[PDB]
Formats: structure tokens, sequence, C-alpha cells
């Protein structure tokens, strides 16, 4: 008669219940996202309201339960997450106005189109015409009217949906008895219950400026090295003391600098590793490749891929007559069901994301004898910290070497080494200061301490001091390029990937120690290793039962984010650069800009 | 002569395993080397006798359990391991002298549109004491305040279905299981192989 006794009746009928009805949601689901019909929309819809119905008699029943009174840790979890009030503390008018203006920024920035002033008949969308633009040209002229028609076209419309939903949204979290949006979001990494490894949510502030400190001076010689190897790509158009300009940066907003490589590469003479070439030479099986990604994981103590996964995943594009949507996804849809949607081409980019997608496939099969609720990531980071670890093993020129689409040349200068660590910061330390800002100017607008009438004053002057990043024309408040991204305009948080890139180093310094390895970190294939293998089962299998400081306690021994896991794998490139930089500018000026007056 | 004594073991449909069946077998020619190969038996293990002396022993009475039940589930269907199964549903006695078999029916028990024929009870007052049934609907009130009016806050239905697609993973198929039970008596019936 105990009320812990009835909390377990009812989580067992919830758990039983919710399986059934989250698998037939996922089904439809899936028939739309690989079948874009209207019939499938309407039945994927359908499902999914069955489910929010369900899920909110379910919170109005847990909410019955007096949470202090549990003495079960790990029911009590549970429990909170079902007496989330959610989006139903919002009135019911308010809360179907702020569901009409988040699905209608979504859809002006999945639709925005800009058209050629000089010939108003060529038009391209965000993907793929203006990214081809910003990942491809050399001219600073046509760089620059794509910049600027993006932001001024899609993100003067976002302006005041955005304003509408950040009031909105703190209020919510506010009734939901937060703070704001942000602290709802800090939230997810707040653990409270567990002596000795609770952790707030301002030590998250703490954590994040006092590692974003140590990334500083990595990021600082990086910033001055791309600074003269692109003067002397658009000459008279850089200063070589000021920010670098926010077009030139690889993509449409600077979330990375991939497409840098080209123009910063340390020594052109030596061959960029392309195994693309290799690939269509070799002969080629979709089918094999995604089985050679599995060959890969049983080596290392995994399980094989499920039959349900081979028969159901899609792993070809479709063609023209069936439509479907080519987001690389792994989906998890429950009762053991596993699929990969991937519109797979034979190239380098897919190989190791689809090694990143099948490592989320075997998170996702790990934990899967936890209850319903409990079967998540440790916090938001560690599927695709997980998923970054398995492509950075099998991206190593050893694994590479060793499928066979590279020749036994076995070529490693120290010149090869420093190429492949260059490339790498393009990507992995040009998205820090990105996300840190980002989440920073978020999390301020949230707090609401920047007035309405400086949201793009504190943008800019905010970007100008973390990234080094100045824009190249003016923008007042009518325009709002922050919601000219695709995580901000589309309610999705953004330090996940902070979170998940620091995550990742310290998993892999970890399993490389296991693995006995003894070369510089970024050389280490954890391939045929079973130790290593365990012990991320030994993490994988948790989900979201202990709380995630405790689960990276298991596996690396700290309670805590590091960062000499990043400075380590990307030691020998740091010293090369402050070598490079001698007489280079090393720092920011807070002060130059392109325009004038 | 008279009885496959398998209208049992391959046929139409089964039973619930809250409410499973029983069937006497008698007056018969037991040959179970065709079965051996037959479709694999996920799992076939005797407890008492040898699989290799089945037929020249003649025992004199013999019963049949059939019943369905999950994939994951299906390892309790053992002395001891209590569980979900082995109290709520079917237990088996400590002391036991038979045969357990079970396999595995890709797409005869699931459907495109789903199965939701077989039942299961979850929730009872007390572990089924061995050979046991109880297939009353009595609404299950743990908590102090009996509702038994219909559905409560703290009550529940004691019976749930089990949704069977021919998508699912392996470790919630549709096994079928058939129990095979001599009792240990000083009294004789015909059966032997
Ligand atoms: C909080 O409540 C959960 C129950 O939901 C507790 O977990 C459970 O721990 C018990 C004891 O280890 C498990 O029972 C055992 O089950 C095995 C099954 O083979 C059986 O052979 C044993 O004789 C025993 O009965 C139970 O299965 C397990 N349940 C779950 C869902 O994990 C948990 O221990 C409680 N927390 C604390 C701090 O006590
Ligand atoms: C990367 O590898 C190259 C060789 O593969 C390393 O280069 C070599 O550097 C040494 C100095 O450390 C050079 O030695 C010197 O030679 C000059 C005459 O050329 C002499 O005046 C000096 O007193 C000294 O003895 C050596 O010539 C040079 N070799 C080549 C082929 O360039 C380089 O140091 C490596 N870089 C790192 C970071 O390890
Ligand atoms: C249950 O399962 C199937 C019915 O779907 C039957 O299995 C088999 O029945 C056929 C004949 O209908 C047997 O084929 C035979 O093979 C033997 C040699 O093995 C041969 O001597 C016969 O002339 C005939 O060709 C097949 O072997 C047999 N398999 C087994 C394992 O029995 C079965 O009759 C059904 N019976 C029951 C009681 O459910
Ligand atoms: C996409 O959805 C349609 C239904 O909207 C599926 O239907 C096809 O149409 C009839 C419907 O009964 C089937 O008999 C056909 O065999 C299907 N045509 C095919 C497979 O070309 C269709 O199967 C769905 N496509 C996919 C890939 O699942
Ligand atoms: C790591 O695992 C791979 C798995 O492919 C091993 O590759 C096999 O290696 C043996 C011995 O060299 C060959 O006889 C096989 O033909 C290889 N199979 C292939 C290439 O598919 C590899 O040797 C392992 N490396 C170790 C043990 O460090």
């Amino acid at each position: 008669s105990t009320i812990e006794e009835q909390a377990k009746t009812f989580l067992d009928k919830f758990n039983h219940e919710a399986e059934d009805l989250f698998y037939q949601s996922s089904l439809a689901s899936w028939n739309y996202n690989t079948n874009i019909t209207e019939e499938n929309v309407q039945n994927m819809n359908n499902a999914g309201d069955k489910w929010s119905a369900f899920l909110k008699e379910q919170s109005t029943l847990a909410q019955m339960y007096p949470l202090q009174e549990i003495q079960n840790l790990t029911v009590k979890l549970q429990l909170q997450a079902l007496q989330q009030n959610g989006s139903s503390v919002l009135s019911e008018d308010k809360s179907k106005r702020l569901n009409t203006i988040l699905n209608t920024m979504s859809t002006i920035y999945s639709t925005g189109k800009v058209c050629n002033p000089d010939n108003p008949q060529e038009c391209l969308l965000l993907e793929p015409g203006l990214n081809e633009i910003m990942a491809n040209s050399l001219d600073y002229n046509e760089r620059l009217w794509a910049w600027e028609s993006w932001r001024s076209e899609v993100g003067k419309q976002l302006r005041p949906l955005y304003e509408e939903y950040v009031v909105l949204k703190n209020e919510m979290a506010r009734a939901n008895h937060y703070e704001d949006y942000g602290d709802y979001w800090r939230g997810d990494y707040e653990v409270n219950g567990v002596d000795g490894y609770d952790y707030s949510r301002g030590q998250l502030i703490e954590d994040v400026e006092h590692t974003f400190e140590e990334i500083k001076p990595l990021y600082e010689h990086l910033h001055a090295y791309v600074r003269a190897k692109l003067m002397n790509a658009y000459p008279s158009y850089i200063s070589p003391i000021g920010c670098l300009p926010a077009h030139l940066l690889g993509d449409m907003w600077g979330r990375f600098w991939t497409n840098l490589y080209s123009l910063t590469v340390p020594f052109g003479q030596k061959p960029n590793i392309d195994v693309t070439d290799a690939m269509v030479d070799q002969a080629w099986d979709a089918q094999r490749i995604f089985k050679e990604a599995e060959k890969f994981f049983v080596s290392v103590g995994l399980p094989n891929m499920t039959q349900g996964f081979w028969e159901n995943s899609m792993l070809t594009d479709p063609g023209n007559v069936q439509k479907a949507v080519c987001h690389p996804t792994a989906w998890d849809l429950g009762k053991g069901d596993f699929r990969i949607l991937m519109c797979t081409k034979v190239t380098m980019d897919d190989f190791l994301t689809a090694h990143h997608e099948m490592g989320h496939i075997q998170y996702d099969m790990a934990y899967a004898a936890q209850p319903f609720l409990l079967r998540n990531g440790a916090n938001e980071g560690f599927h695709e910290a997980v998923g970054e670890i398995m492509s950075l093993s099998a991206a190593t020129p050893k694994h590479l070497k060793s499928i066979g689409l590279l020749s036994p040349d076995f070529q490693e200068d120290n010149e090869t080494e420093i190429n492949f660590l260059l490339k790498q910061a393009l990507t992995i330390v040009g998205t820090l200061p990105f996300t840190y800002m980002l989440e920073k100017w978020r999390w301020m607008v949230f707090k609401g301490e920047i007035p309405k009438d400086q949201w793009m004053k504190k943008w800019w002057e905010m970007k100008r001091e973390i990234v080094g990043v100045v824009e190249p024309v003016p923008h007042d408040e009518t325009y709002c390029d922050p919601a000219s991204l695709f995580h901000v305009s589309n309610d999705y948080s953004f330090i996940r990937y902070y979170t998940r890139t620091l995550y990742q180093f310290q998993f892999q310094e970890a399993l490389c120690q296991a693995a006995k390895h003894e070369g510089p970190l970024h050389k280490c294939d954890i391939s045929n290793s079973t130790e290593a293998g365990q012990k991320l089962f030994n993490m994988l299998r948790l989900g979201k039962s202990e709380p995630w400081t405790l689960a990276l306690e298991n596996v690396v021994g700290a309670k805590n984010m590091n960062v000499r896991p990043l400075l380590n794998y990307f030691e020998p490139l740091f010293t090369w650069l402050k070598d490079q930089n001698k007489n280079s500018f090393v720092g920011w000026s807070t002060d130059w800009s392109p325009y004038a007056d | 002569n008279l009885c496959p004594f398998g209208e049992v073991f391959n046929a139409t449909t089964f039973a619930s395993v809250y409410a499973w069946n029983r069937k006497r077998i008698s007056n018969c020619v037991a040959d179970y080397s065709v079965l051996y190969n037959s479709t694999s038996f996920s799992t076939f293990k005797c407890y008492g006798v040898s699989p290799t002396k089945l037929n020249d022993l003649c025992f004199t009475n013999v019963y049949a359990d059939s019943f369905v039940i999950t994939g994951d589930e299906v390892r309790q269907i053992a002395p001891g391991q209590t569980g979900k199964i082995a109290d709520y549903n079917y237990k088996l006695p400590d002391d036991f002298t038979g045969c357990v078999i079970a396999w595995n029916s890709k797409h005869i028990d699931a459907k495109e549109g789903g199965n939701f024929n077989y039942l299961y009870r979850l929730f009872r007052k007390a572990n089924l004491k061995p050979f046991e049934r109880d297939i009353s609907t009595e609404i299950y009130q743990a908590g102090s305040k009996p509702c038994n009016g219909q559905t409560g806050l703290n009550c529940y239905y004691p019976l749930y279905r089990y949704g069977f697609y021919p998508t699912d993973g392996v470790g919630h198929q549709p096994y079928r299981v058939v129990v095979l039970s001599f009792e240990l008596l000083n009294a004789p019936a015909t059966v032997c192989g």
C-alpha cells in the first residue's frame, strides 16, 4: 500500500502502453519521411497527436504522486520527466499562436529564396544554391551578395516572429519554474539527488567559460594563420590585424570553415587524402559500405546490425519517382526497430557519417532493456560525441590503409600529419566560438539583458570580441541575423555541439589509452580493441538511468568535461601554428571594420 | 495409432498465456527423430529423462501445455528464475520431469496490421503456485482505496494484450511454446515410442 509500490505500477502501465503508441507514431513518421504523400503526412500527424494526448493524460496522472515522498532515484527521474508541464502550462490560444509562429519560421527558413538583381530569373534557396556559392565561390562581391541577400530577406521576416517566440518561451519555462528558456535548456545538465555527483545550472556557465578560456589561445593562432592565408586570396579586402569578414568563412554563417582547406593548405604538394576516387574505382556495393561499418563495430565487441535494420533501412537514394528526406538520420523507432535513413553516395564524407549514424544505432541498440523514459543519451551531447569518435577512428590513415582503399604506400611525412590536423581544426575549433557565442547571446536574450533596441548591436559586438569575425555590411535593428541559422529558427538548443566536441576527445583519449596506443592521439585507431569496446558499452548501457557525471566518471575517471583531450589532440598543430605566426599578428582588433563611415 | 498427438503442435491457432491449455495424450507412437529435422526448435531441453532415450521409454500419462508468449520472456519457462510469466501467468514445479519445446513463427501469428489477439497478466495479488490459473478480471487495487467499480486512478485492469508486427525485433517476436509433463504415478496408461 506504499506510494512507491503505487508509483511502480503506474510506471509499469505507462511503459507498456507507451511502447506501442510510440512505435505506431514512429512507423507513420518513417513512412512519411521515406515517402512524401498527403496520406502519409496526415497519418503521421494523427499518430503524433494521439501520442501527445496520451502523454498529457499520463502527465496529469503522474503529477498526482508527490515526488518528495519518493526514495527511489531511478523512479523519481521517470516521474519527473512525466510531471513536466512543458507547453501545457501555456493557455490554449497562446500555445496555438506559439506553435503557429514556430511552424511559420521553420517554413520560411526552409523555403526562402533570394533572386539575383542583375538577372531576376536566377533564384536560389539555401540548399544547394546558396550553400554552393558560400562553399566554392572565390569572388568577394558574389559572396557578399549571397551573405546579404540571405539575411536581409528571410531574417527580416523572422525578426517579429522571433520576438514573439522569445517572450512566450521565457514565460512558459518560468511557469514551469525556470528563469528563462535557457534555464530550461540548462536543466538538461542539472543533477539533483546523487551525493557527490550533483552539478548545478550556473556551473555550466562557469565550466563553459573556464574551458573556453583555455581553448582561446589555440583558436587565436589558427585565426591568425587563416587570416594571412585569406589575405593572399582576397587582396585589399582584409586587414592583417582585423576580424575576418563573415562572408568568406566557407558557409552561410561560419559554423564550419571546412571549405577553407583549399585556401589554407599548409603543404599543397602532398596529395590531400581523398578516398572518393579509390571508392569509385574499387568494386563498390553501397550495401558493402554499410556492412564494412558493421564489420568495424563487431571487431570491438559490439553486436551485428539486426535483420530488421538491413531489411527496413533505406540505404540508397530512392530516385525521382520516390521523394524522401535525405538528411542523414538514425531512427530508433522502439520495439527493437532500428533503421538508418541516408541517400548514400559513394563518397568519403558519407563514409565517416555512415560510421557516425551507425554509432548512434549502437548507442540506440544499447540500454534497450532500460525503461522507456530512460532510453536516451546521458545528456544531449553523448550520442553525437559517440558518432564522432567512430568517424575519427574511421578517418585515420591506418584504418583507411587496413581496409584497402589506400595502397600500402604508408606515406606519413611530418607534413602529411600537419595537413590532416589543420583540416580537423578548421572544423573542430572553428565551430566552438560560434556555438558558445550563439548560446551565450540566446541565453542573455532569454534573460532579458539585451534590450530589444540593441539585439543586433550586442550581437555583432559579441561577434567581434569572441569569434574574431566582423560583418561586411552594417545591419540595423530592421535586420535579424541570429534567426538566419537553422537551429535558432527551428527551436533547437545549440550548446550540445560545444559539449559534444569536448566529450568526444575525452572518450577518444580514454579508449585509446585502453587500447594501449602510444603514438600521437590523432593517429589512434581503436579497431580490433575489445577492451575499448567493452568500456564504451559499459557507458552506453546506462541510458539516462544514472547521472551523466557518474556515467562520464565510469569511463574517463572525471566528474566533469575536460579540455586536455582536445589540446593534446591538437598540440602538434598548435606548436606549428605558433611557429608559423611568429611574424604574424596574434589576437584581434575590436575596432577594425571593412566598411568605413 | 489413433493420435498424431500434434493436432497441438502444428495447427491454426493457440491460446493466451494466462489461459493456457491442457490436453491428454494416449495410445500413441511417439517418434521424435523426424521432429529433430523439423523447423529448428528455438529451445528443446529435457529435465527428467534423456532425449537420446525418449522412444525407448514407455511412460503412462502424458500432458501437453500450449500457449504463446514474447521472445525475451520465453527463457522464463523453467524452474526458478521467477519473473512476469513465471509468476503471474505460468509457473513450473521445482521438481520437473518433462521437456519444453518452443519455435518461432515468422508471419503466422504476425500480420501487417498487427495482431492483438493474445493476452497476458501484469498485475496479480500473489505469485501462482505451480500449474495454477486465474482468469478472473478483478480490477487490481494495490492502494488501500478499493475503487472496484471501473478503471481507477490507482486501479488498473490486470490483463494486457500483445502487439505483434512483422517488423519487430527478435526479442519480442511471437514464440510458440509446448510443454510436456509426465506426472509420477503408480498407475498405468497407454503411451510409448
Ligand atoms: C528502484 O526500483 C527498482 C524497481 O523498478 C529497483 O530495481 C530492481 O532491483 C531488484 C533487485 O535487484 C530486481 O529484482 C531482481 O530481479 C531478478 C530478475 O532476474 C530476480 O532474479 C531477482 O531475484 C530480483 O527479484 C529488479 O528486477 C530490478 N528492477 C528493475 C526495473 O531494474 C531498484 O533497485 C530501486 N532502487 C534502489 C536504490 O533500490
Ligand atoms: C619535419 O621534417 C623535416 C625533415 O623531414 C625536418 O627538417 C630538417 O630540420 C633540421 C633542423 O631541425 C635541418 O638541419 C639543419 O640543416 C641546416 C642546413 O640545411 C644546418 O645549417 C643546420 O645547422 C641544421 O643542421 C635539416 O636540414 C632539415 N631537413 C630537411 C630535409 O628539411 C623538420 O625539422 C621537421 N619538423 C618538425 C616540426 O619536426
Ligand atoms: C505439422 O507440420 C507439418 C504440416 O505442415 C507436418 O510436417 C511434416 O509432414 C510431411 C508430410 O505431410 C512430412 O514429409 C514426409 O517426410 C518423411 C520423411 O521425413 C517421408 O517419409 C514422408 O513420406 C513425407 O514425405 C514431413 O517430414 C513432416 N515433418 C515433421 C517434422 O513431422 C506434420 O505432419 C504436422 N503434424 C502435426 C502433428 O502437427
Ligand atoms: C508510398 O505510399 C504509397 C501509398 O500512398 C504506397 O503505395 C503503393 O501503391 C499501392 C497501394 O496499395 C501498392 O499496392 C503499390 O504496390 C505501391 N507502389 C509502389 C510500391 O511502387 C507506396 O508503396 C509507398 N512507397 C514506399 C517506398 O513505401
Ligand atoms: C584488425 O582487423 C582486421 C579485420 O579485417 C584484420 O584483417 C585481416 O587480417 C588478417 C591478418 O593480416 C588477414 O589474413 C585477413 O585477410 C584480414 N581480413 C580482412 C583484410 O578483411 C587486421 O589484421 C587486424 N589488425 C590487427 C590484428 O591489428
